[PDB]
């Protein structure tokens, strides 16, 4: 199983109107080619940063994508992942926990 | 005991792909990214403030040449390997990792291994001064390397060069490497389909190792719990979340317990 | 400090 294992989370415990960083982390996949996009209401977010290609002890790859954001209530934040082992794009939704 | 590690990993891809560098090398000191090279910039660049502040231009210069040297070597290696496997095209990867660990100042291990398409190909056994061929296709490589005394060359690097520089890096970044930052913890409950899923998130802790456990009425409960493992933030700190399934309205009986080097006693948190 | 990796056969 070399599909991307994906998690979505924020740098800080989130609050409405407070500046934060949205993270999408994919790991344990192969081949290393992968598409990872942070989305706000289905629209790609600006200022996204991509970690240089890295891998673990078991040769499986990983990648972090993060962007500064200010979480708005009534807005939906997610992470779109595309990979060869995936038949269709997988969307992982951020739980704001507030 | 004081443990320190130096680890370099190197990736060569035929299919990076779109707008991505096909060759990438990075280095880690005690698990922390501190240098980077790729086929786009064709130069080594700092990834931490402590290496940026302490290294001179001769260092970056010196590293860039080896980096450019490695890029060309793996460019050929990609070609050499697909022809060995009688492959004509497609998506392929070459992966190297090497480095050393020191304990109380002295080296305790040194490693040098590579993989083709995500599987073991060859690995240096510094003990028997031998390269282990993981697959039959690697036997020609094993032979020529030992033939040209590659074991002596890598024994020298792993036991002298790697150790010497790791000791330097540790001194350069002692203050940052040895720091401790508290996690910010939030417990959040969500009820759906007759199940109360309690989640516990620890935000922004350093160093990486941490244990987050669920307690019910004061007893450690690792039954219906699931962990996302330890995942990175963008700023060199880390994150983890653990969930547990409970009955509706029974949230008060559960505590999240966090064990981390920044905390004198385990932290206890509730919904 | 890095080092040059090996050439395959």
């Amino acid at each position: 199983d070399l599909t991307p294992k994906v998690q979505v989370y924020s740098r800080f415990p989130a609050s409405a109107g407070t500046k934060n960083v949205l993270n999408c982390f994919a790991a344990g996949f192969h081949p290393p080619k992968i598409s990872i996009t942070l989305m706000k209401d289905g629209v790609p977010m600006e200022g996204a940063q991509y970690s240089d290609m890295s891998f673990n002890d078991d040769w499986t790859f990983q990648r972090l994508v993060h962007a500064d954001f200010t979480p708005s209530s009534g807005s939906t934040y997610a992470c779109k992942v595309e990979h060869e082992t995936l038949k269709e794009p997988q969307v992982y939704k951020w739980d704001p926990e507030f | 005991m004081e443990l320190h590690t130096l680890r370099y990993i190197q990736t060569a891809m035929t299919d990076p792909g779109p707008g991505q560098p096909w060759f990438v090398t990075v280095g880690y000191v005690d698990g922390e990214l501190f240098v980077h090279y790729n086929s786009t910039a064709r130069r080594y660049v700092p990834r931490t403030e402590w290496i940026a502040a302490k290294a001179d231009q001769q260092y970056w210069d010196g590293q860039t040449q080896i980096g450019q040297g490695n890029e060309q070597i793996d460019r050929e290696n990609l070609g050499i390997l697909q022809r060995r496997y009688n492959q004509t095209g497609g998506s392929h990867t070459v992966q190297w990792m090497y480095g050393c660990d020191i304990l109380e100042g002295g080296p305790i291990r040194g490693y040098y291994q590579m993989a083709y398409d995500g599987r073991d190909f060859t690995a240096f056994d510094k003990g028997t001064m031998t390269f282990t061929a993981a697959v039959p296709e690697a036997v020609p490589t094993k032979r020529k390397w030992e033939e040209e005394s590659e074991p002596e060359r890598w024994k020298n690097y792993l036991e002298e060069t790697c150790v010497e520089w790791l000791r330097r890096y540790v001194e350069y970044g002692k203050a940052e490497l040895g720091r401790r930052e508290r996690p910010e913890v939030r417990v959040w409950g969500k009820e759906a389909d007759g199940i109360l899923t309690l989640s516990c998130r620890a935000h922004g802790f350093y160093p990486r190792p941490i244990v987050v456990s669920w307690l019910k009425d004061g007893a450690v409960r690792g039954q219906d719990a699931h962990s996302g493992g330890i995942v990175p933030n963008g700023d060199g700190t880390y994150h983890t979340w653990v969930t547990i399934d409970a009955q509706p309205g029974d949230g008060d009986k559960y505590q999240c317990r966090v064990e981390h080097a920044s905390l004198p006693q385990p932290g206890l948190y509730s919904w | 400090a890095v080092k040059g990796v090996g050439t395959m056969v």
